[PDB]
């Protein structure tokens, strides 16, 4: 029905950052949850996916190890945590659920991570 | 990893004319290619679930073509709100997206 | 109305009924009239020594319990009522495997007349065993029989007969087997005695005769042809020993 | 109200009856009196080592719970009552595929005598295993068995017996000989005990003694074979000058031996050891080939 | 819910033994059949296999209701619980419905009491093939059906205009033959139990010549 | 007697349950998550244009009526409750004759999670028709489909979906290949809609891609046929004076070409068009006949 | 007396018996011991890649609900009680067509003990699937199995074990086949994993060496005798060409 996320964040390089994506109007266990990033004026890039009912997780072969996805079945929340970040991954991070024919019908509001000194 | 090739990278067209887009699949994807609109400073919005099926709330002018690998999105009379970034993405495998297509008025 | 009337009549009739006990359990034997409409005969097998016969097997007796007078018509009830009414345990002694066809429902009839007569039709395809002398093969006429008999009830509890005399069986003239031809059929009523008691039996029989028009031009002409082909050696001179011996031994080989 | 007394009798009969407890479960044994009547002795298959038989299998036992007293001494009942009443769980030990015919109704009978005796006879075709020693083929005689006991009821619980004399219990009908290739010589009953992982059981054995009819393999194989060895022996009466004549004679004799041997090999069944017909075809070929090599030496 | 209440009201006082209009009039039954395929037409047994979605519909005043829903769509669970006509295929050597993963049957009940019962069958139908002029021969042979027990006065059958519907006709297993058309007839047959309305569907099957050239000629 | 709580829970769940109405009848559309696990891909009967396959046909949906609160979070159940609750009536669109294996008990599995999710799996052997285009026989390839969907429930009422990613949904076991003629190259799922007189229905298609193995047909037809063409050809090295040897070699050659031709043609299904093997046999036979008639005019 | 006693024992027992739930539903898994007594291996077939066999399949577990402390004996109840008792959902993965024998009644056993043990026996015949590597045919030893597994219940609900260890399987050493010879057998316990969960597995397998000598006389004897009669062509003088051609081509066509 509607996916809310946390606000924009300003962090230094080499640190760790944790994004939230809370779901309302439905229950996360019945559908997959996805995390997608979009760079400023480039196309969408898929990070990974988490099965909240089982906890199984899969990652893009260029996001393995860097990005980790977890879930909280109480809060209807999907968490993205990234370990160590360089000075290129400053992009809007979207949270989405699978729709009817495995399409991302409902998306989050977008969270722009920003990097500087 | 399925890679989606979307064409043309940018275009410009006048109001009220046919416009056709294209998304090409390296491997087979049956009917699981979804199209998403993204206005500037807005989240993506799904138009076409699967191959050639309109989503709720979408106008009737939008329509897509389905096949094994060749996927096209066509629009009829184009109004002035269609200036936005249109992306294609598969779901037969782990999901991947194309480069996108940017629509401009001129 | 008519619908409610038929409703209460059928509900009255089936209430207090005992499938276990035949009509007139302590009384005389029950007369069961029998008709058979033969739809198809096929697969008259020489190697397996049987034949597949499809028929609309039909029976007719009287149950005084299933008697009504309020409604003047014949009640063709749905075939699922046959579970809840007594029917005689007629079986075919010489069947090897049989089945009632079950499309779209069980092909079965229950019809109750106002006088108490029941009419219980069924569609059976039966692989009846028909033992065949082949001593005179292929100019042989065969006698296949269908021995119809009740299993449980003795001749003092049930009684069979052919309903309508020689009109009890129909459709024999329309049957066209591939090899044979139905020349004659007979209907026989008699009793058989086993260790457990005496029972009634009705026997339906067919005298199949075989058509020889194939068997001549397939089997008999090549043998006579090879015999003449062997006979031609005598007109060959004795000098051509190789030709004569080759022709003769080729006749032996073929 | 003609049949109401009989309905009352049967409802009183099954009131409190449990079909799950054998008659005498915690006190006595259950003595079952068995009888068989073979309406047809079906064809015997030697490739499969099996045979078919159609019988009226008969059993009888005493159940004290089913005593009655009324206007009749025997309640000949329909087949559906046998489900409502305890019956023994007889089965055929060497049975491969047995079918209980139920056209047009279940081919079963039940007779309850007021003293409580039962007689539950059934119609059923049985396909049973007959292990054969096909060394004397086609002059072999088999005693194909038909064993049966009871599943799960040991000798301490259910014991079987014949109702009449054992020589006059398995009765074969006058025209039940559906054998086309075998000749039935006689029946032979026997009774005994087996042991399994669950315990000891009563087994009631029958043996049908068969002798194969040798009247077709004479004309199919032996007479053509013998006539061809004689034809091979005609070569010794020919002069040596007709070398094409004698060699075509010889090669045709070996070739027709190959054809008759492969023809007879499918006639005789799948088997792992040498039979009499195989020894005969081997000797006949050996004589034909010896005639061939003798032609070669001369 | 309310659909359960509607069904419990419908089956109350319902006999599945008495057809509708049992002593009033015959029950008109309209029949349609979509042909998923026609299997091989072998002349050794004088038979052919067919695969169809048989469909029947009639009027039954007992299953009449007043509510805001207009059609109730149900499984095969009620196909035993309501009156079904005893349709059977008069020239079927063998025939069975499909039962995987559930009995392939449909039942739908309209506001006016109309019913639509439909099921999937494979029918192994017999037909004679006059094997003269072979292999330039044409055959057009039926799939007959009627009611078993109910005479003309109790069940009357009839065709819809768009009754029979063939499919792609390219996946069909008519190897020796080519489908050229179909036609539907109706007539009354005399039977010892009474008169019966018979419907026939002739599948015109002209044999296609040229295989047997390379085979034999 | 700690099971009293669980039987109370089950009786509460089935009290007032109506298995005749789909879940969420008047509220939403029933979403059925389907899965298939091929335990063994059966042999492909080329003669009948069908193929066999053994699958643990797995499904899942959500019934809100079957929620519970108990000490255990997943109820693993005896599989006879599947008859007592709603299950979708999935059927195979191209299934010829399939069987649900009932040995020893019904091979069925029913699990009910705390939230009301169901997981109804069944084992069965599907026999589905595979329409083949045998123009390129035996160098041909086929995509044999497996289409299934709901009977009597339209797209607005029951919609099917894959449980996992569609590339990873229909999974084949490692040793589960009973094939001997073909080889299994890959799987291909697809979800679509079929329009019909009664309405729209969801259809999930699975294609199995097969490539025939040429190894046996090289030995059976092509190598004997090439050797026979060479056997025609060595006639021409033979001289013109020994006419009987050359003509008998030719007539024997056309004889073995005829018997090889009918032997090759018996193996294939009867089809109404000429295949690649048929063209090979026809051309090579034309060469045999051309050699014979050239010898004749010589 | 001892009936009214056994009757009340079986009734209080089956009263309140919940078929839907296994013994110790929220408790530890229920152990089930197996025994097999093989009756025959009917036909090992290579055209279909299967083998048909018959066995007395027995299972033994411990249901605490079926406990009685009044009557001191074991009770062989009639086999129709078994559908009113929890039996484990044992299936054979690699069967193609299987049946429980249904003559004179359903060939099935049920037997309770005072401690609560149950013994559930079945005379089953399965057409198990055996893939055979014919590369070294006919001098090859094939290895055909029967894989016993739980369908509905995971390895945390039912444990399988062999009752009697290597003595669990009996009757292997009295099976004579016309084409193979049972060299040995092995009983393997295993745990398989699928998407839904882990489940117990037991395996019974047979090493079927092929009996030799029949194949010698059927094919290797004909192959050698054809090649031997081929070599008399050179003993035949080269002047006569037609006889040599006929001899050689007869070898080739044979
Ligand atoms: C001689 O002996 C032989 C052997 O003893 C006899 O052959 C037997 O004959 C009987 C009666 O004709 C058959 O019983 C019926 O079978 C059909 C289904 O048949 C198909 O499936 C069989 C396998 O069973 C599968 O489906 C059942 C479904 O219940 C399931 O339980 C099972 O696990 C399995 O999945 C096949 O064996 C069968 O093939 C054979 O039978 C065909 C019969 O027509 C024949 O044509 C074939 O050639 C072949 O021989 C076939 O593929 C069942 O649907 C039917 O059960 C319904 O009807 C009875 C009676 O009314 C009722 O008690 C049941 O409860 C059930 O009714 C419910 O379901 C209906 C579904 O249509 C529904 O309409 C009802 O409203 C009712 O719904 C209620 O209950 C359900 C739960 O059931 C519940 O969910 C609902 O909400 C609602 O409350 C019978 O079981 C035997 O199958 C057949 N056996 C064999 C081996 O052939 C032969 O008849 C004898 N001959 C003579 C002359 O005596
Ligand atoms: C596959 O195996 C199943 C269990 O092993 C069989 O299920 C059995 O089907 C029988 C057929 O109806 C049932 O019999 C019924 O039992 C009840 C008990 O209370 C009686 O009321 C019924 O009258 C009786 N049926 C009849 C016609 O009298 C068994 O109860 C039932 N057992 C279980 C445990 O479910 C399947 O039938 C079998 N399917 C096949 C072989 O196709
Ligand atoms: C085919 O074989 C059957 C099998 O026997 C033949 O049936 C036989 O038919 C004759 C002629 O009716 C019966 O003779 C009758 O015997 C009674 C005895 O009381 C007598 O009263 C009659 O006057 C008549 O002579 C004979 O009994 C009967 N066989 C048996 C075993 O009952 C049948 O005739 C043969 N032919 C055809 C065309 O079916
Ligand atoms: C028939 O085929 C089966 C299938 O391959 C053979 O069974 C396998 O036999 C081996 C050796 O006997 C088993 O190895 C065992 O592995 C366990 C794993 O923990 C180990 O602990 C043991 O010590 C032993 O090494 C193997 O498990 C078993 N099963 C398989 C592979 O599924 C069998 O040997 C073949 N022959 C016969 C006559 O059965
Ligand atoms: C199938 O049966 C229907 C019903 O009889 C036929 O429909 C008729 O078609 C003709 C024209 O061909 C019309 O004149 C009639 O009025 C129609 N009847 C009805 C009741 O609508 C239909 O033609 C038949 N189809 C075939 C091929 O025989
Ligand atoms: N006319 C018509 N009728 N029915 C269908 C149809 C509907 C659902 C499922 C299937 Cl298997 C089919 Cl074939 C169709 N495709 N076309
Ligand atoms: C009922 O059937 C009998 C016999 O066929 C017939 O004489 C009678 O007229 C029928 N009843 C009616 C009302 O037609
Ligand atoms: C019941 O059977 C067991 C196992 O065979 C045996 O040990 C025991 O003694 C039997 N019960 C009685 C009371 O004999």
């Amino acid at each position: 029905v509607q996916l809310q996320q946390s606000g924009a964040e300003l962090v230094k390089p080499g640190a760790s950052v944790k994004l939230s994506c809370t779901a309302s109007g439905f229950n996360i266990k019945d559908t997959y949850m996805y995390w997608v990033k979009q760079r400023p004026e480039q196309g969408l890039e898929w990070i990974g996916r988490i099965d909240p009912a089982n906890g199984d997780t899969k990652y893009d072969p260029k996001f393995q190890g860097k990005a980790t996805i977890t879930t909280d079945t109480f809060s209807n929340t999907a968490y993205l945590q990234l370990s160590s970040l360089t000075s290129e991954d400053t992009a809007v991070y979207y949270c989405a659920r699978k729709g009817l024919r495995w399409a991302m019908d409902y998306w989050g509001q977008g969270t722009s991570v920003t990097v500087s000194t | 990893n399925i890679v989606m090739t979307q064409s043309p990278k940018s275009m410009s067209m006048s109001v009220g004319e046919r416009v056709t887009l294209s998304c090409k699949a390296s491997e087979y994807v049956g009917t699981y290619v979804s199209w998403y609109q993204q206005k500037p400073e807005q989240s993506p919005k799904l138009l076409i679930y699967g191959a050639s099926n309109r989503y709720t709330g979408v106008p009737d002018r939008f329509t897509g073509s389905g096949s094994a690998t060749d996927f096209t999105l066509t629009i009829g009379s184009v109004q002035a709100e269609d200036l936005a970034d249109y992306h294609c993405g598969q779901s037969y495998s782990y999901p991947t997206f194309g480069a996108g297509t940017k629509l401009e008025l001129k | 109305s008519n619908m409610s009337l038929v409703k209460e009549t059928v509900d009255r009739l089936l209430k207090g009924y005992d499938i276990r006990l035949r009509p007139d359990f302590g009384g005389p034997p029950v007369a069961v009239g029998m008709n058979i409409d033969i739809a198809s005969i096929d697969m008259v097998s020489e190697v397996n020594m049987d034949y597949t016969l499809t028929m609309y097997f039909q029976q007719a007796w009287r149950d005084k319990r299933l008697s009504y007078n309020v409604i003047p018509l014949n009640l063709t009830l749905d075939n699922r009522v046959a579970d809840q009414l007594w029917v005689p345990d007629t079986y075919f002694l010489n069947d090897k495997k049989s089945f009632v066809h079950g499309v779209t429902v069980k092909n079965r009839m229950i019809r109750l007349h106002p006088d108490g007569t029941v009419l219980y039709g069924l569609r059976i395809t039966t692989t009846a065993a028909c033992m065949m002398d082949l001593r005179r093969y292929p100019l042989d006429e065969q006698n296949c029989t269908l021995e119809i008999e009740s299993y449980g009830y003795t001749t003092d509890d049930i009684e069979f007969y052919w309903r309508g005399d020689d009109n009890a069986v129909t459709g024999v003239t329309k049957i066209e087997l591939p090899q044979f031809s139905i020349v004659d059929y007979k209907l026989i009523t008699k009793k058989v005695v086993f260790s457990t008691g005496s029972y009634p039996r009705l026997s339906l029989s067919f005298k199949l005769k075989r058509n020889i028009g194939y068997f001549i031009l397939q089997t008999y002409m090549p043998s006579i042809l090879i015999t003449i082909l062997s006979w031609v050696s005598f007109w060959i001179n004795y000098d051509a020993s190789a030709a004569r011996v080759a022709l003769g031994i080729t006749t032996v080989l073929t | 109200d003609n049949t109401t007394v009989f309905t009352r009798i049967l409802d009183r009969l099954l009131d409190g009856y449990d079909n799950r407890l054998r008659p005498g479960l915690g006190e006595r044994v259950t003595e079952v009196k068995t009888d068989i009547f073979v309406t047809s002795f079906g064809p015997v298959s030697d490739h499969d080592m099996e045979y078919t038989i159609d019988v009226f299998f008969r059993q009888s036992w005493k159940d004290e719970r089913l005593k009655f007293k009324g206007p009749m001494t025997v309640l000949r009942l329909n087949n559906l009552m046998a489900s409502k009443i305890w019956t023994p769980d007889t089965f055929f030990h060497n049975g491969k595929k047995s079918v209980a015919h139920n056209m047009t109704m279940p081919n079963k009978l039940l007779r309850i005598t007021e003293d409580g005796t039962l007689l539950y006879t059934m119609r059923l075709t049985v396909r049973a295993e007959c292990p054969m020693h096909l060394e004397d083929f086609p002059m072999d005689a088999h005693a194909c068995p038909l064993k049966f006991g009871s599943y799960a009821y040991t000798r301490a619980e259910v014991v079987y017996e014949w109702t009449r004399e054992p020589a006059r219990s398995v009765v074969v009908a006058e025209d039940g000989s559906r054998l086309n290739q075998y000749d039935l010589l006689g029946q032979t009953v026997d009774s005994g005990i087996v042991q399994s992982s669950t315990g000891e059981y009563v087994v009631m054995t029958t043996h049908f003694h068969l002798k194969r009819k040798i009247g077709y393999f004479v004309i199919q194989t032996y007479l053509p074979c013998i006539m061809t060895v004689i034809l091979s022996q005609v070569s010794f009466w020919l002069n040596r000058e007709s070398v094409p004549a004698r060699t075509v004679f010889g090669v045709t004799t070996v070739l027709t031996m190959t054809t008759l041997s492969i023809s007879a090999r499918n006639s005789l069944p799948k088997v792992a050891y040498a039979t009499a017909m195989d020894w005969f075809i081997a000797v006949c070929y050996a004589f034909v080939f010896s005639a061939l090599i003798e032609f070669a030496t001369v | 819910g309310d659909v359960t209440v509607i069904l419990n009201n419908l089956l109350e006082g319902y006999d599945n033994k008495l057809r509708p209009d049992i002593g009033v009039k015959p029950t008109l039954i309209h029949t349609d059949m979509y042909v998923n395929s026609i299997g091989p037409v072998n002349a050794i047994n004088m038979e052919y296999t067919i695969d169809i979605f048989f469909a029947q519909t009639w009027y039954d005043r007992r299953l009449k209701f007043n509510s805001t829903i207009k059609v109730l769509r149900l499984n095969s669970n009620m196909v035993g619980k309501i009156w079904i006509p005893d349709t059977f295929f008069r020239n079927s050597k063998k025939a069975d419905a499909h039962w995987i993963t559930t009995p392939n049957r449909m039942l739908r009940i309209w506001n006016d009491g109309r019913v639509l019962y439909t099921l999937r069958l494979t029918i192994d139908a017999e037909c004679q093939l006059q094997l003269h002029n072979f292999p330039m021969d044409e055959h057009s042979c039926p799939l007959e059906f009627s009611s078993y027990g109910y005479p003309r006065e109790e069940i009357v059958y009839q065709w819809k205009r768009s009754s029979v519907e063939v499919g792609d006709t390219r996946s069909w297993r008519l190897y020796q033959f080519s489908f050229v058309g179909l036609r539907n007839t109706t007539e009354v047959v005399k039977t010892t139990s009474g008169d019966y309305v018979v419907m026939s569907v002739y599948f015109d099957l002209s044999r296609r010549m040229g295989y047997f050239t390379i085979q034999t000629y």
